[PDB]
This record gives C-alpha cells, structure tokens and sequence, in this order.
C-alpha cells in the first residue's frame, strides 16, 4: 500500500513496545471469549470453555504469541504486505478453513489490548494509522481464499 | 422490527413463491459459495460445492424450507426461531455475519426467478424478514 | 486489480447488455426505497418520500442514469480503477458528503436489477465476476474520504 | 439479547466508570472521525473536528449521557431508545453502521482509561449491551 516513511516510522514504534508474550495470549484469550464461536478451530487445544479455562490455557498462550510473533514480517514489509503473507492466507484458507472475517475481529481485539497497555499514548492519530495497517493486514490475510 | 404491513407483505409474495423454494434455495446457496467464497469455509467436508452440485441442492432447500418455516412465525422469530439457533451458535458455530451474505443471495435468485413480482415494496419487507430471521439465529450466540 | 482477459470479457459482455436509460433510474430509486436514510442526499430533487413518489420522480430517474453512465469507465478502464475515480471520490466525499457505506448497498441493488433483467443468463460464475469488480468499484469510490 | 449476568456486570462497571463518561465520550468520538474518516461525513457543518475540539468534546458528552441513560433503560432498549431512533432514522439520517463503528471506539476508550476494570468479561457484556443500543437505535428506520 502507499505509506509514508512517517507512518513507517509510527508502526514501528508502537510494535517495538508491544510484548510479544504478554499481548499474544491476551488478544488471542479475549477473542475467543467476546467471539465464542472462534473456539471451533481449538478443539484441539482442550478446554477452551470458559474465560476462567481460556485465560489459563498454556496452548492457547502459546499460539497467541505465535499469531502475534507473525504480525513481525507484517511490521517489517509495509510496502508488500499482500506478498509476505500469500502463504499465511493459503494455510489458513485451505488448510484450516479460518472464516477471514474472524481476522477482522482478531485485529479489533489486539487493537483493543494494545491500548489496555498502552494507555493514552495510543493517541487518536496514532491509533489511525495502526487502523490502516491493520485493514492492509486483515486485508492480506484474507487474499486467498477462492 | 417487522411491522404488520412488512408481515402482510411477505406473506402475500411468500404464497406467491412457495412453488419453487427448493430451486430458490439452491439456486441461492450455490450463488453465495461461488460469488463470496469466504463462505466455503464452513462447508469442507462436501465433496462438491459448485451450483447445481447435490450437497448444495439438497442443502439449500433445507434452508429454504427453514425460512418458509419462519414466515408462519413472524411474531416471535427469536422464539421460533431457537432451537437452530442453538444449533448454528453451538454445534455448527457460523460467523453471524454469513447471514446477511446468504440473505444477499436470496434477494438477487427471488429477483432472479420473480423479476415481476419482485418489486421495491417486495424487496424492502423480505429484506427486513431475512434480517429479522438473521437476528434471531444470532441470539443465542454469546 | 489483477485481472485476468476471460474476467475483462466478461464484465465488458455484462455492461453490453446493460440499458442505462432502464437500469440507472431502477437501481437508483430501489436504493432510495430499501434503504430510505440514503434520500439524505437528495432534498432538492423534491418529493422522494415514498415509493410512488420515488419512482416517478424524474430528477431521480436522470441522476440514476447519470450514476450508472459514469460504471462505463470503470467497465473501460479495468487495469486502473482506483485512479479513474479518483476524483469521483473527491467530490462524494468533500462536496457531496456521502457516506461510503452508501456505495456498497447500492452495489449490492444495482446487482439485485441486473439480475432481475438478465435472468438466468446472470450465471453465479458471472455474479462471481461482476462481484469482484463490484468490490474494486466501491473501494475505489470510498478511497479519497480522509 | 441482554441476559441477566449482562445486565449486572454492565450495572457494576458503569458505577466505576460514571464519573469520566463525558472524558470517555469526547474521547470515542474523537477517535471515530479521526481512525474512521468515513465518519466525518455527518459533521460536515462543524468547524473541527479534531480530537479535543469543543464540538467534539461536547458532543461526545451528550452521546455517552444517552447511553448511560440505557444503562438504566436495558429491560426495554427498543422502546426506551424510541425517540432517539426516530431522531437518527429521519432527521439525521445516519446509517446504522456507522453505530458499530462508535461502539468500538467507546471500547479502546474504556481500555484505555479502565485497564484493570476492562476484563474479558466487562468487555463481551459491555459490547453486547453496545450492540443492543445500536439495534434499539436502528429500529425504527425502515
Ligand atoms: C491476525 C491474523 C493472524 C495471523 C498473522 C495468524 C498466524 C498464524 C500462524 C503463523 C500460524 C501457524 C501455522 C502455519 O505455519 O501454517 C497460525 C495457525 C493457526 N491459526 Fe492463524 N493467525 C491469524 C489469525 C487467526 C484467527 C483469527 C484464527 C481463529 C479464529 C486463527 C486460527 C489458527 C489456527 C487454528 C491455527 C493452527 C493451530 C495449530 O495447529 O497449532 N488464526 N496462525
Ligand atoms: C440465515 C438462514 C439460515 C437458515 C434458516 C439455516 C437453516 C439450517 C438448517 C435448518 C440446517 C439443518 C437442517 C436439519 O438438520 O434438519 C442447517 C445446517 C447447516 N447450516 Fe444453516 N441456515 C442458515 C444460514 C446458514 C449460513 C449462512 C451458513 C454458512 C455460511 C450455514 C451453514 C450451515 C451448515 C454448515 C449446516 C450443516 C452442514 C451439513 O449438514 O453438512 N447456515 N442450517
Ligand atoms: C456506485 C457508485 C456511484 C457513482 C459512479 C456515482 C457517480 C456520480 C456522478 C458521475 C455524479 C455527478 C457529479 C459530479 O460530476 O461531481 C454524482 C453526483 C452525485 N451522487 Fe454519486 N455516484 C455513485 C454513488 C452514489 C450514492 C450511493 C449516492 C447517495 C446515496 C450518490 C449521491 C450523489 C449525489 C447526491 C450527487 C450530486 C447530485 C446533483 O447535484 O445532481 N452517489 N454521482
Ligand atoms: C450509538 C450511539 C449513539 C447515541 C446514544 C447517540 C445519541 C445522540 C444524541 C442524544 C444526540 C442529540 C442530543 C440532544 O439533542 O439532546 C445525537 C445527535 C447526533 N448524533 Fe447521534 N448518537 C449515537 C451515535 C451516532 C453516530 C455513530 C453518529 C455518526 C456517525 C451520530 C451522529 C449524530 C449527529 C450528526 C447528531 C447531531 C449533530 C449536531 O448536533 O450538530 N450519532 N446523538
């Protein structure tokens, strides 16, 4: 997409406070909870139920960071964002069959934590510009399903 | 929110089409998974998911059948409407949001298939029922 | 977009169909009619307050013609879309003050009108491909609202 | 469809968060036009409408009051909402999608300010709630 080396710049300050393992598992654990029916792709994981056992499930924490470790190459390919992730949309498309609106509501959480942590320095503006890199995001995400 | 005149509505165009519901549903499923193929990703199991495959042509005339169904409970669709929303939100645990798709479809094959009968008054009210018959399978949700 | 021949032929074959004078005027007064917030935007065109009054409201009929004649470049210019409407998408947003969301429900009408007038030669496949470029349209009307 | 257990916790946060409503307003308000420019369509009239500017930080006031007014109102939205509804749908004529769009916004708010209150289970009731305000909202407009 087209972005200016200051929106560069505002993404990747925002990422380079983000803890990986602190904002994974949250994003990923409030997702499954405010959005009960993502739990359907975790059945594997066990008992992802309740809050109380989503918030406490390891497999869960672990695959947030997961999840939230790939934004990385997101953060760090602004111009071809559609490319980095072709891949990532085609295992998810056709191998786990992830509905693509669940990215969307995936990143209004994450967005949702980031400011819990944040607090008031995700200011209004730059809190715009992480909405545009989300939208290219989810957007990617969700290019190969045919 | 239907009103009685958006209930008068549906039910006098509904009699209308009864006939041909299995073709509508058909026709309506199989136009939602080719046009928006997001939607393919509940049903992976199905051998075939092309127009005109027999998944889909069965399929859809069980939906179909499921709405006809709620245009005989239009006054208490949340009530009515339950039990497969128990199913949707807990068994099959479907994106809400698939429900305005698959309503999508349903206008464009009743245009379709009811060109003359398928007017702007007609359209409006049916739409509102299928958004209706969309919220109350979403209740149950969370 | 990327856009393969087969694709461009069939949008051009769809468009070559399309009556303008009957079409425009249909899509423009159901849109108006479905969704009744949208008559917002035409005040001086007199009374659009009911059906009856919508659909024969000539003012309605001619702006439905214009909206529909102006998909004849995007129908011509599928490489570039967005940079086609550019300034289409500047006057809707800082002149007009449309909604954008406004152009996806008429998208989504003016694809209930085709279908109605072709019948069943408007194939899923070709609803598939009128669809995507239905998307590339919208997109490109709502991308200068800053 | 507001449960019980909703309506409590939505009760217990709300007593936490009343005195910060208009900040938390002025706030969500301000983050919508300027993350969702989209949004800025209806407040074309205004003279700023950056975040912190008096029209939007006293507009914002006025819409989280209205919606703690429904706090108090959530056994009957719909019919609580009524005039409010009437007000959107043929005066304003805003759609209706634009009230999710609030919604979010009103929830990194409260993130943001509420961090510690603002847990899974205050955040799935709170934007239930939200979304039933909306759909109260929306009724009457076709
Ligand atoms: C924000 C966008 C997302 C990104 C960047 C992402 C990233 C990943 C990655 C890197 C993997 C590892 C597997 C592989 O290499 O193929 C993965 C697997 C997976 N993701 Fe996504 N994911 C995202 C959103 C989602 C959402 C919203 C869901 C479910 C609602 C989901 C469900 C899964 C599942 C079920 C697996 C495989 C689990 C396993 O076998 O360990 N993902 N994801
Ligand atoms: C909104 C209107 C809908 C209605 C009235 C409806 C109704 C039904 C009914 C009645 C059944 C099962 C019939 C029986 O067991 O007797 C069913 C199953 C199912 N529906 Fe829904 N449905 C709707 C929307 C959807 C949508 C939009 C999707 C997907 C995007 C969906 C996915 C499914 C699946 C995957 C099954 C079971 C699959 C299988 O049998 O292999 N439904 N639906
Ligand atoms: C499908 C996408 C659309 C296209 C291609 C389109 C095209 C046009 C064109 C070519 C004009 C002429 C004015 C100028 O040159 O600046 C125009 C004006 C206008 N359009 Fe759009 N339009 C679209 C969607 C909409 C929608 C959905 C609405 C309202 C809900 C709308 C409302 C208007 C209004 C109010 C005017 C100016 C009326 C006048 O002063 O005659 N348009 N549009
Ligand atoms: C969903 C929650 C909302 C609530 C509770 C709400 C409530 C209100 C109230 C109470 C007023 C007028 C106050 C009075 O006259 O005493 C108002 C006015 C207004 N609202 Fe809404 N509103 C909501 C959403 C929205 C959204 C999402 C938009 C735009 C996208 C919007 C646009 C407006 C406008 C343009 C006005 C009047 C503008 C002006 O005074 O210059 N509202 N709203």
């Amino acid at each position: 997409v087209e972005w200016t080396d200051a929106e560069k710049s505002t993404i990747s300050a925002v990422w380079g406070k983000v803890n990986i393992d602190e904002i994974g598992p949250l994003a990923l654990a409030r997702v499954l909870i405010v959005y009960p029916w993502t739990q359907r792709y975790f059945g594997s994981f066990g008992n992802v139920s309740t809050p109380a056992a989503i918030m406490g499930n390891p497999k869960v924490a672990a695959h947030g960071k997961v999840v939230c470790g790939a934004l990385d190459k997101a953060v760090k390919n602004m111009g071809n964002i559609l490319a980095t992730y072709k891949s990532l949309s085609e295992t998810h498309a056709n191998k786990l069959f992830v509905d693509p609106d669940n990215f969307r509501v995936l990143a209004d959480v994450l967005t949702i934590v980031i400011a819990a942590k944040f607090g008031a320095s995700f200011t209004p503006e730059i809190q715009a510009t992480w909405q545009k890199f989300m939208k290219v995001v989810v957007a990617a995400m969700g290019s190969r399903y045919f | 929110s239907l009103t009685a005149k958006d209930k008068s509505v549906v039910k006098a165009f509904w009699g209308k089409i009864s006939g041909k519901a299995d073709v509508v549903g058909a026709e309506a499923l199989g136009r939602m998974l080719t046009a928006y193929p997001q939607t393919k990703t509940y049903f992976s199991h199905w051998a075939d998911l092309s127009p005109g495959s027999g998944p889909v042509k069965k399929h859809g005339g069980i939906i179909m059948g499921a709405i006809g169904k709620a245009v005989g409970l239009m006054d208490d669709l949340v009530g009515g409407m339950s039990a497969l929303s128990d199913l949707h939100a807990f068994k099959l645990r479907v994106d809400p949001g698939n429900f305005k798709i698959l309503s999508h479809n349903i206008l464009v094959t009743l245009a379709i298939h009811f060109p003359s009968d398928f007017t702007p008054e007609v359209h409006i009210a049916v739409d509102k029922f299928l958004a209706a018959v969309s919220a109350a399978l979403a209740d149950k949700y969370r």
